[PDB]
C-alpha cells in the first residue's frame, strides 16, 4: 500500500501547484485591468466590480474544483 | 467510494443501450416540446406576450444575429432553428439536474455520458459538412495538414467540451457527499449555483460554436 | 498492482495540474480585455459577453477535457 | 510490466498536462485581441472571427495532436 | 512507513512551488498597474489601493490556502 | 528492459509535453497580432499572413522536431 | 531514513525553484513599469518607489516565506 | 546501465522540453512585434527583419544547444 | 548514501532550473522596459540606467540565493 | 553507483530545462522591444543595440552559468 499512499501525495501535490498557479496568475492579470480601469476612471469603479467579479469567479473555480480532487485523492483516494 | 461512467443497460436490436439517462433526456425531449405547446398556446402578435412567447423570443432573434454575420441568413436560413434547438435542448439538458436525486440518484444530466454528447457533435458535424459540398460542390498549404486535424477536432472539441463540463458536476455532487451533512449543504448550494450558470453558458458556447462551424463551411 | 495505481495518480495530477494552470491563466487574460473593454465604455459589456463568452468556452474546455481524462486515469486505470 | 505501465500513465499525464497549459493560455491571449478589438470597433466582429479561428484552429491542433499520442501511450503501450 | 514520509515532502514541496510561482507573479502583474496608475497621474495612489489590496487579497489567498495543505501534508501526514 | 521503457515513455511525454506548451502559448501571442492587425485597419489583412506564418513556420518547427524526438525515443529508443 | 532525506531534498528543490520563478518574474513584471514610468516623467522617481517597494515587498515575501519552508524541509525535516 | 539509460532518457525529455518552452514562445513573442510593425507600417517590412532574424537566432540558439546536450546525454551518456 | 546523493543532485537541478527561469524571463521583462524608453526619447537613457539596474538587482538577488543553496543541498549536503 | 549517475542526469537535464525557458522567452521579450523600436523609427536602430545586447547579456548570463553547473552534473558528478 504505501506506493499508493505516496503516488496519491505527489498527485495531490501536483494538483493544488497547479491551482495555485492558474489562479493567483489569473486573479494577478485580471486585477491589472481593475486597477488600471479605475485609474483609467474612477466613476467606473462600480460597474467594473461586475466585468472582475466574473474573471475572478471563473478563475477560482479552477482553483475549488482542483482543491476538492486533491482532498479526494488525499482523504478518499481512488485505489 | 465513488465510481463514474455507471448507468442501467439493455439491449434492444443486438446492439447494447443504456437504460438509465435515456429517462433524463426523454424529460428533456417532452419538456421542450411541452414548452412550445404553451407558446403556440399563448403567442401574441397584436398584444401583450406570454413568459415563454418572450423567452423564446429573446432566444430567436439572439440565435438570428449571429447566424445574420456568420453567413447570409437567406444563403442558410435552416441553421437558425437547429441552433436554437441545440441552445434549448442543451439548457434544460444541464439545468434539470439540479433535481438531487442521491439516495446513487435518478435526474442526472444526458450530458454526463459521452453518448448524449457525441451525438450533438457528430449530428452538427455531418450537417454543416453537407453544407459544405452543397455550398462549393488554406492561407498555406506548407501547413495544410493542420487543417485535416483542425476539422477532425471540431466534433471532439464540441464533444469533450460539453461532456468534460457537465460529467465535472456529475463528479462533484457525488463528491460532497462525502463531507458530513450538517454543513455540506453549504459548498452543495454554491457547487449547485455554479452548474446552472456553466450549465447555461455551455448551451450557449455550443450553439455559437455551431453556428460559426457553419460559417466556416459555407464561406465562398 | 501498486505501482500502477501510483502511476495513475501521479499521471492525473499531472493533467489536472496542467488544467488549471492553462485555464485560471486563460480566463484572467481573456477577462483582462472584458474589464479594460468596459473600463473604455460602459456599453461595451453589453456586446462583450458574447466575444468573452466564446473565449471562455474555448479557454475553458482545455481544462474539461482534461478532468475527462484525469477521471478516467483515476477510477478506470486503462492498464 | 506495471514499471512500463506506470511510466504510460505518467508520460501520457505529462502530454495532456503541456496540452491544456499551451491550449488555455493560447485561447486566452488569442481571445484577449478578439474582445479588445470589437469593444474599440462593434462592427469589426464579423472580420475578426476569421483570424481568430485561424489562431484558435492552430492552438486547438497543438493540443489534439498531444491528446492523440496519450491515447498511443496508454492504450496502446508502444514499448510496453 | 518512510515512502509515505518521502511523497509528503515532495507533494507539500510541490504545494509551495505552485505557491510562491502563482502570489510572487500574480502580485507583480497587480503590482504594474499599480506602478503605471501612480506614474501617469500622482494623486491616483489613495484610489488604486482599493483595487490594487483587493487584487492582492485573491492572489494571497491562493498563497495562504496552498501553505495551510502542504501544513497539513507534512506536519499532520494525512494517509 | 522496463525500467529503459519507463524512462522512454516519462521522456517521450516530456519532449511532446514542452512542444505543445511553446507551441500553443507561442501561436496564441503570434495570432493575438494577427487579430490586432485586422482589429486595426482591414486593408491590412492580406499583408499580415506573410509576418504570421514565418512566425507559426518558427513556433511549429520547434513543435515538430520536439515531436520527431519524441517518436525517435518511443518507437527506436536509443538504448 | 535515506528515503525521507532524499524526498526532503526533492521536496526542499521544488520549493526554491518556485520560489525563485514568482521572484524573479514577479519583480520583473513590477520593474518593468517603474523602468517605464521613469521614462514617461523623470520627477517621479521618488514617487514611483512606493508603489513600487509594495509590489516588491509582496513579492519577496512570498519568496522569503518559501526560503524558510525550503530550510524547514531541509535542517529541521518533519519525519 | 538500465537505471543510467532511463535517468539519460528523463533528462534528455527534461532538455528538450525545456528547448521547445524558450524556442516556441521566444519565437511567439518576437513575431508578434514583426507582426504589430507590418501592421502598423507595411514599408518596414524591408528594415524588421534584421531585429527579428537577430532576435529569433538568440531565442534558436538556446534551442539547439540544448538539442546537442540532449543528443549527448541519450547517445553517448556521460557516466 | 546513493539514495541522499541523487536526492541531492535531482534537488539541486531543481533549484537551479527554476533560478534560470526566473532570472532569464525577469531580466528580459525588465530590459523591454530599458529598450523601450531609450526607442521613446534617448535623453532618457541615462536615468533609465538607475530604475534598470534596481530591478535586475532583485531579479538577480533570487537567482543568486538559489544558486548558493544549490551548492548547499550538494557539495555539502545536509541530510 | 548507477542511481548517482541517474539522479545527476535528471539534474543535470532540469538545470539546461529552466535555462533554456528563461533565456528563448528572456530573449524573445528583450527583441520584441528591439523590433519595436525599430518599427516606430527606423534611425533609432544604433542606439538601441547597447540596451538589446545589455538585456541579452543579462539573459544569456543565466544561461550559461547553468550550462556550467549541467556539465558539472553530468561529468564531474560532486557527491
Amino acid at each position: 500500500d504505501p506506493t499508493i499512499a505516496a503516488g496519491a501525495l505527489i498527485g495531490g501535490g501536483l494538483i493544488m501547484a497547479g491551482g495555485a498557479i492558474g489562479a493567483g496568475i489569473g486573479d494577478g492579470v485580471a486585477g491589472n485591468a481593475l486597477i488600471s480601469g479605475v485609474a483609467r476612471q474612477p466613476e467606473a469603479q462600480g460597474r467594473l466590480f461586475t466585468p472582475f467579479f466574473i474573471t475572478v469567479g471563473l478563475v477560482e473555480a479552477a482553483y475549488f474544483i482542483n482543491l476538492a480532487f486533491m482532498a479526494l485523492f488525499v482523504f478518499a483516494t481512488p485505489v | 467510494q465513488i465510481e463514474v461512467g455507471e448507468h442501467h443497460t439493455a439491449t434492444w436490436l443486438g446492439m447494447t443501450v443504456n437504460t438509465d439517462t435515456v429517462l433524463s433526456t426523454a424529460i428533456a425531449g417532452l419538456i421542450v416540446i411541452a414548452l412550445a405547446f404553451y407558446l403556440r398556446a399563448k403567442v401574441t402578435s397584436t398584444d401583450v406576450p406570454g413568459g415563454v412567447q418572450l423567452f423564446f423570443e429573446a432566444i430567436t432573434i439572439q440565435m438570428r444575429n449571429q447566424v445574420e454575420s456568420a453567413i447570409g441568413m437567406r444563403i442558410a436560413p435552416f441553421v437558425l432553428p437547429l441552433a436554437v434547438t441545440i441552445f434549448v435542448f442543451i439548457l434544460i439538458s444541464n439545468w434539470l439536474a439540479v433535481l438531487p436525486v442521491q439516495y446513487t440518484e435518478l435526474l442526472k444530466s444526458a450530458a454526463a455520458d459521452i453518448n448524449y454528447v457525441l451525438a450533438l457533435a457528430l449530428f452538427v458535424f455531418v450537417c454543416y459538412h453537407t453544407a459544405g459540398i452543397w455550398r462549393r460542390g488554406g492561407h498555406v498549404t506548407l501547413l495544410a495538414p493542420i487543417n485535416l486535424v483542425e476539422e477532425v477536432a471540431k466534433p471532439i472539441s464540441l464533444s469533450l467540451r460539453l461532456f468534460g463540463n457537465i460529467f465535472a458536476g456529475g463528479i462533484l455532487v457525488a463528491l460532497i457527499a462525502l463531507f458530513p451533512p450538517y454543513i455540506m449543504w453549504a459548498p452543495n448550494a454554491i457547487w449547485k449555483a455554479f452548474d446552472l450558470f456553466v450549465g447555461a453558458i455551455q448551451a450557449f458556447i455550443f450553439a455559437l460554436l455551431t453556428i460559426l462551424y457553419f460559417s466556416q463551411a459555407m464561406e465562398l
